RNA sequence: AACAUGGGUCAGUCGGUCCUGAGAGAUGGGCGAGCGCCGUUCCGAAGGGACGGGCGAUGGCCUCCGUUGCCCUCGGCCGAUCGAAAGGGAGUCGGGUUCAGAUCCCCGAAUCCGGAGUGGCGGAGAUGGGCGCCGCGAGGCGUCCAGUGCGGUAACGCGACC
RNA sequence: CGAGAGAGGGGCCCGUGCCUUGGAAAGCGUCGCGGUUCCGGCGGCGUCCGGUGAGCUCUCGCUGGCCCUUGAAAAUCCGGG
RNA sequence: CCCCGAGGGGCUCUCGCUUCUGGCGCCAAGCGCCCGGCCGCGCGCCGGCCGGGCGCGACCCGCUCCGGGGACAGUGCCAGGU
């Protein structure tokens, strides 16, 4: 990059037969392995057809910052994980001789994870907030759940990721969680988010259940029809009519 | 080409993605010879073979 | 010689002293090596001429 | 990065380990079933063998059918402490490997033979 | 040529093993109640390799060479395997010897490949050109600069010639 | 055969033929003497000079004829850019 | 072409512009941004000394590899005819 009387560009000119094309990052053409092809095809199918209403309800998930308030709320409420369970229980065994604590004693309100437990307390109407992971392997696991919450007026929300609900315990995933009651000092902070949630997921159950999805035609065919629509819009009124 | 009276033409093409040659065997159109340059593709205008 | 004998034959004995040779035949050694020039240099120069022609409409 | 140059997806090259067995699969070493005394079974004594001894300075042993020329050479040399010039064998139609062993030029076959016991 | 008792077949160089032919036949896949059958690149994440750079771990004498792990960088898997004592397949000949064995044993004279990565020896690389000074000379002192062969117009030669 | 005929002057490829190194000491044929048996015993003289050919058999090479047949593959080794 | 004042806007095709020759084409040039070690300073992203990265060169975006058919071939089970 200095002036040397001998440095010379040797410019290249690509183009057919001029000089062989150079290797460049291809990611559109490669023969992907079978399972990767499978994931691509399924993801594309779920748009290229129409999902039913009870499946399309699973795509209007929460706003990220709202979910962040929900989670920061939960992280003061997560249940007892490993190496905490053991230490608390051992200390409680030692408090037995001091008459101040055993296994039977008050536990402040905590989360309720499993689907069976969550549905039980929903149908007993002991739930004040329900969260739902949106990507669950067999969707029939919780396809019914929003309808149940609509039947019994229990606030419920559709969050992204089962992984987050997993992180909300020591486990790896949890289909749902639910607050039954919370510490009063946090009751108001709960209720504000509760109202924000129920404004969007409960009062419009009509449009949710009426909703349809997918049916979105691929960009190739979008352009292919755009050609003829442009042609007809452009040359309309062709006859003196 | 044994067992066929339509003799094959063996053609050397430069491979426009690497440094090598591909050698194909077409059905020799009548009247072509050794040492001809054969043009193949969308814009190669009318010539024999 | 038999192509397996070449593992012991002297280097010099297995090729002409010329460049781009020793993999030819007498007619190649002469006329192919001349042809590789009488074509090559003429063509590069004519490419220069026709490039000047493309610049001069 | 350098995420692609070829259209052919190729299996990654993972990291592979080596056996760290908890228990050795078997128990213990299996000793040699042939030390030197099984490679060298017994010498041979025939007229067409003492001719070899007194003319070609060569010994004629009989060895277990599975015994290399190298093995025969080393085992006889270790036994009789006698250096061997070369060894050639064969499989008699019986099934013993008769082994002709050309002693080294520095040794007297008629001396080492009557050392060993043969006539 | 029977019967009984003894003895005989020595290979780097002679063949097999090495490779592939017509074929044969495996796992991917498929069909099938099923032992299995179909199929040989077709529905497969098919390269366990490496010249080299960087880091680590070392052994000598970690002088500076040898070894290993790690990080890159490069590669068509362009199809496991078998299939030819007549095809392809580098390298041994002469004399002598036996109650039977010889391109094998003995004598003599050569060979091909692989080793020596501690270069074992010699030869080539390549040993100068210009300089100012003590010198008839010779070389010399210090400078600098070139040195990955030579010859013939040609075919190609000379002992090797990154 | 004007894409270089004849004409001279050269280069290479093969090279089993001939010279010599192997090498006469070996081999052979003859005359002889011992060990007289076992001897790869020891002494002599020799193994020389031409021709012939549509001969036969191998092998090497040039050039032709034939086909609506075109005449195996890889392992391997090598030359150049 | 509609426009011009010598600058150029609006509109259509365009293209990787590879054809006389039994050659030649790879493992990047150049430029731009970055900093690593040495000397002349110990103010050093100062000059001079050594050695490397990214970006451009090679544009961006994307839902199927690209084409060809297609809700018919076809397969599965029944049904008539041969």
């Amino acid at each position: 990059k200095v002036v040397n009387p001998l440095f010379e560009k040797r410019p290249k000119n690509f183009g057919i037969g001029q000089d062989i094309q150079p290797k460049r990052d291809l990611t559109r053409f490669v023969k992907w392995p079978r399972y990767i092809r499978l994931q691509r095809q399924r993801a594309i199918l779920y748009k290229r057809l129409k999902v039913p209403p009870a499946i399309n309800q699973f795509t209007q998930a929460l706003d990220r910052q709202t979910a962040t308030q929900l989670l920061k709320l939960a992280h003061k409420y997560r249940p007892e994980t490993k190496q905490e369970k053991k230490q608390r229980l051992l200390a409680r065994a030692e408090k037995k001789a001091a008459g101040k604590g055993d296994v039977p004693t008050k536990r402040p309100p905590v989360l309720r994870a499993g689907v069976n437990t969550v549905t039980t307390l929903v149908e007993n109407k002991k739930a004040q907030l329900v969260v739902i992971a949106h990507d669950v392997d067999p969707i029939e696991l919780v396809v019914f759940l929003p309808a149940l919450c609509r039947k019994m007026g229990v606030p419920y929300c559709i969050i992204k990721g089962k992984a987050r609900l997993g992180r909300l315990v020591h486990r790896k995933t949890c289909t749902t969680v639910a607050f039954t009651q919370v510490n009063s000092e946090d009751k108001g902070a709960l209720a504000k988010l509760v109202e924000a949630i129920r404004t969007n997921y409960n009062d419009r159950y009509d449009e949710i259940r009426r909703h349809w999805g997918g049916n979105v035609l691929g960009p190739k065919s979008v352009a292919r029809i755009a050609k003829l629509e442009k042609a007809k819009a452009k040359e309309l009124a062709t006859k003196l009519g | 080409d044994p067992g066929r009276g339509a003799p094959l033409a063996k053609v050397v093409f430069r491979d426009p993605y690497r440094f090598k040659k591909r050698t194909e065997l077409f059905i020799a159109a009548e009247g072509i010879h050794t040492g001809q340059f054969v043009y193949c593709g969308k814009k190669a205008q009318l010539n024999i073979g | 010689v038999r192509p397996k004998v070449l593992m012991r034959l002297s280097k010099t004995k297995k090729h002409v002293s010329r460049a781009y040779g020793g993999s030819m035949c007498a007619k190649c050694v002469r006329d192919r090596i001349k042809r590789a020039f009488l074509i090559e240099e003429q063509k590069i120069v004519v490419k220069v001429l026709k490039a000047q022609a493309q610049s001069q409409k | 990065k350098k995420i692609r140059t070829s259209p052919t997806f190729r299996r990654p090259k993972t990291l592979r380990l080596r056996r760290q067995p908890k228990y050795p699969r078997k128990s213990a070493p299996r000793r040699n079933k042939l030390d030197h005394y099984a490679i060298i079974k017994f010498p041979l004594t025939t007229e067409s063998a003492m001719k070899k001894i007194e003319d070609n300075n060569t010994l004629v042993f009989i060895v277990d059918v599975k015994a290399n020329k190298h093995q025969i050479k080393q085992a006889v040399k270790k036994l009789y402490d006698i250096d061997v010039a070369k060894v050639n064998t064969l499989i008699r139609p019986d099934g013993e490997k008769k082994a002709y062993v050309r002693l080294a030029p520095d040794y007297d076959a008629l001396d080492v033979a009557n050392k060993i016991g043969i006539i």
